[PDB]
C-alpha cells in the first residue's frame, strides 16, 4: 500500500513539475484518489492500516492542493478537490470504522480527520480565496466531520472528543474569517451553523449519556 | 420589580433596545430567571449577539443544565472562550458530571489560552486518574505558569504514581513560576519523594543508596540518567529486599565511578528493571551481569553483558 | 400598578439614556412578562412571545406600544374570545407586510380587549376573519376600519 501510494504521489509531483494545466492535474488527482480509495479498500484490514490509509490519503490530498495553490489556479478547482478528498476520506473512514474497535485508534483517526480539515482550510485561506468559498468549505467540512462522528461515535468520551475537534475547527475557521475581515453577517451565519452542528452532535450525545 | 430589574441590567450592559426586546422575548419563551438574564447581560458585555446567546441558552435549556453551570457560562464568557467552545465546555461538564469548581478551573485554563479540547482532555485524565478538584485547581496554577497540556498530563501522572497531595502540585506550580522545566520539576518531585521516604525508612543502606543517587543526579546533566537515578531512589525507598539493594548498590558503584553515559544508562536501566521485577532468576542474572561488569574491563563487554540482562528483564 | 422601585429602575433606564417611549415600551414589556409568568397560561405566553417578537423585529413606537398594550391587556383578561381575537390579530400581523394593516389589526384587538360588548367582539372577530380569508390589503383595511369606527 505504502509503495503504490508513494507511486501515486510521485507521479502527481512529476506531472506538476511537467507544467500540466490545473484541469489535467485535477483529473489525474481525482483518478489517483479513486484508485487510492480502491486499493485502500482492498489492502486495509487492521487499525494501523486504516491510520496509514488516512495518513496517505490526506498527504496526497495536501500535496494536490499545494500544486493547485503554487500554479495559481482559481479557488473553484481547489474547492472541488477539497470536496473530493473529504468525500473519499469519509468513505474510507466509514470502511475503517468496521475494521477498528480500540478507543485510542478510533479517537486518533477522528483527530487526524480534523487535522486534515484544519490543514486544508488553512491552505485554502493561504490560497487567498474569498469568504464566500471559505464558508462553503467550512460548512461542508463541519458536515463531513458530523457524518464521520455519527458513523464512529459509541461512547460519551469519544463524543466529547469529536465535539471538541468540531468546536476547534469552528474556532480556526472563524479566526480565518476574522483575519480576512468577513462581515459579522457571515460570521453569525457560520457560527450559528457551528452551534447547530454541535446541537446535532448533542442530539447524538443524548444516545450515549 | 424583577422583570424591570432585568431590563435595567441589560440597559447598564448597553444592550440595544430591539436586542433587549429580543432577550426579553427569549426570557418569555424559555422562562429565563433574572440571574439567567444577568448571565445573558454578561455575555452581552463579552460582545456576543442576542441570537448566539439565545441559541446558547436554548441549548442550556435543552441540556437541562444546573443554574450554577448556566451562571458559570458568564465566567467562561469573561474568560473570552469561543462561543461554540462555551457550549462545548458546558456539554463536557454535563457529560463529566463534575462540579462548578471544575468549570471555574476551565475558566482559568481559558484565561491561560488552553483549548476546550485540551481542557476536556485534562478533565478526562483527571477523572481517569481519580484526581480531585484541588488537584484540578493546582493544574490550573500550572496553566497560570504557562506549562503545556502534555507536560501537565505527565506531571499529574507522575504526581499520582508518587501519591502526592494537591499542595505538592501547588509547589510544582511554584517551580513552574520559577521557570523550572517539566523534566526538572519531575526530578525534584522524585527527589523530594525519595527523601521523605528515606526518612520513613530507617535503613542506613537505603539512605546510602538514596544519597548516592542524589549525588549522581546532582553531578550528572542528562534527563534520562537523572530520572532513572531518582526513580531508582524512589524504588530503593519503596523496596524491602537485600537482593534489590545489593543490585542497586552494585549498579551505583559501577555507575558513579564510570565516565561514559552508555554504561550508566544501561546499568541504571538494569537496576530499575531488577527493582520492578519479581523473579529471583532475573535478579541473579542481573547480579551476574554486574559481577561480569566488575571482573571485566572493556566497556564493549560491560555494555553487552548489561544489554543481555536488560533484553531478558524488559 | 408598578411600585416606586419599578420607577427607580425606570429612572435607571433614564441613566442608560433610553428614550421615554422606549422606556415606556420596556415597562409595558416587563409588566406583560411578569404578569404572564404569574399567570400559568401558555396562550397568554404565546401572545407575549409573538408581541415581543414583533416588537423586536419592527421599529415604530406606535406599533410597539399598540402590541405591548395588547400584551398587557391579554395578561389582564381571560375570555377565549379576546384571546382568539388577539391571536388572529397577531397572526394577521405576522402574515401581512403593511404597517397600516398591523396598526389597524392591533387597534381592533385593543378596542375588543378594552370594551366588553359581545356584539363588538363578534364583529371584530368576523372583520378579522374577513381580513384573514381575503388577500387584498384594501379589503383588509376597510373591514378593520369599519370595526374600529364601530368600537372606538
Amino acid at each position: 500500500y505504502k509503495i503504490v501510494a508513494a507511486a501515486a504521489e510521485f507521479l502527481l509531483k512529476i506531472l506538476a513539475e511537467g507544467g500540466a494545466t490545473p484541469e489535467q492535474l485535477e483529473r489525474v488527482t481525482e483518478h489517483a484518489l479513486e484508485v487510492l480509495k480502491e486499493v485502500a479498500k482492498e489492502l486495509a484490514d487492521s487499525p494501523e492500516s486504516v491510520r496509514e490509509a488516512v495518513r496517505l490519503i490526506s498527504k496526497l490530498t495536501q500535496e494536490g492542493l499545494k500544486q493547485l495553490k503554487e500554479i495559481g489556479a482559481p479557488p473553484e478547482q481547489i474547492e472541488r478537490v477539497a470536496e473530493h478528498g473529504l468525500e473519499v476520506l469519509k468513505e474510507i473512514a466509514k470502511y475503517g470504522s468496521k475494521l477498528t474497535d480500540s478507543p485510542e485508534l478510533k479517537r486518533e483517526l477522528y483527530r487526524i480527520i480534523s487535522e486534515t480539515a484544519k490543514e486544508l482550510l488553512k491552505i485554502l485561506a493561504e490560497g487567498g480565496a474569498t469568504p464566500e468559498q471559505l464558508e462553503r468549505v467550512t460548512k461542508h467540512a463541519l458536515e463531513v466531520l458530523k457524518e464521520v462522528a455519527k458513523e464512529l461515535a459509541d461512547s460519551p468520551e469519544s463524543g466529547l472528543a469529536a465535539l471538541a475537534a468540531i468546536a476547534s475547527l469552528a474556532k480556526l475557521g472563524l479566526e480565518q474569517l476574522k483575519e480576512i475581515g468577513a462581515p459579522p453577517e457571515q460570521q453569525r451565519r457560520v457560527t450559528k451553523a457551528g452551534i447547530e452542528a454541535v446541537r446535532e452532535i448533542y442530539r447524538y450525545g443524548r444516545k450515549l449519556y | 420589580c424583577d422583570a424591570i430589574q432585568a431590563a435595567a441590567a441589560l440597559g447598564e450592559a448597553g444592550i440595544s433596545s430591539n436586542e433587549i426586546l429580543e432577550l426579553l422575548a427569549a426570557a418569555a419563551e424559555l422562562g429565563l430567571d433574572p440571574d439567567a438574564i444577568q448571565a445573558a447581560a454578561q455575555l452581552g458585555e463579552a460582545g456576543i449577539s442576542s441570537e448566539e446567546i439565545k441559541e446558547l441558552l436554548r441549548a442550556a435549556h435543552e441540556l437541562g443544565l444546573d443554574p450554577d453551570a448556566i451562571a458559570a457560562a458568564a465566567d467562561l464568557g469573561q474568560a473570552g472562550v469561543s462561543p461554540v467552545e462555551i457550549l462545548a465546555l458546558l456539554i463536557a461538564a454535563s457529560v463529566l458530571g463534575l462540579d462548578p469548581d471544575a468549570i471555574q478551573a476551565a475558566a482559568a485554563l481559558g484565561e491561560a489560552g488552553i483549548s476546550a479540547e485540551e481542557i476536556i482532555e485534562l478533565l478526562t485524565a483527571a477523572r481517569d486518574l481519580g484526581l480531585d478538584p484541588d488537584a484540578i485547581q493546582a493544574a490550573a496554577q500550572l496553566g497560570e505558569a504557562g506549562i503545556s497540556s502534555e507536560e501537565i498530563k505527565e506531571l499529574l501522572r507522575a504526581a499520582h504514581e508518587l501519591g502526592l497531595d494537591p499542595d505538592c502540585i501547588a509547589a510544582a506550580a511554584d517551580l513552574g513560576q520559577a521557570g523550572i522545566s517539566s523534566s526538572e520539576i519531575t526530578a525534584l518531585l522524585l527527589a523530594a519523594a525519595a527523601i521523605e521516604l528515606a526518612k520513613r525508612a530507617d535503613d542506613k543502606d537505603v539512605r546510602e543508596i538514596v544519597r548516592d543517587a542524589l549525588e549522581l543526579a546532582s553531578r550528572s546533566t542528562n534527563d534520562e540518567v537523572i530520572r532513572l537515578a531518582l526513580e531508582a531512589a524512589v524504588l530503593a525507598a519503596r523496596s524491602t529486599d537485600s537482593d534489590v539493594l545489593e543490585i542497586v548498590k552494585d549498579a551505583l558503584e559501577l555507575a558513579k565511578q564510570s565516565t561514559n553515559e552508555e554504561v550508566i544508562k544501561l546499568a541504571l536501566k538494569a537496576a530499575v528493571l531488577a527493582a520492578k521485577s519479581t523473579d529471583e532468576e532475573v535478579l541473579e542474572e542481573v547480579k551476574e551481569a554486574l559481577r561480569r561488569a566488575k571482573e571485566s574491563t572493556d566497556e564493549e563487554e560491560i555494555k553487552e553483558e548489561l544489554r543481555k540482562a536488560v533484553e531478558e528483564a524488559e
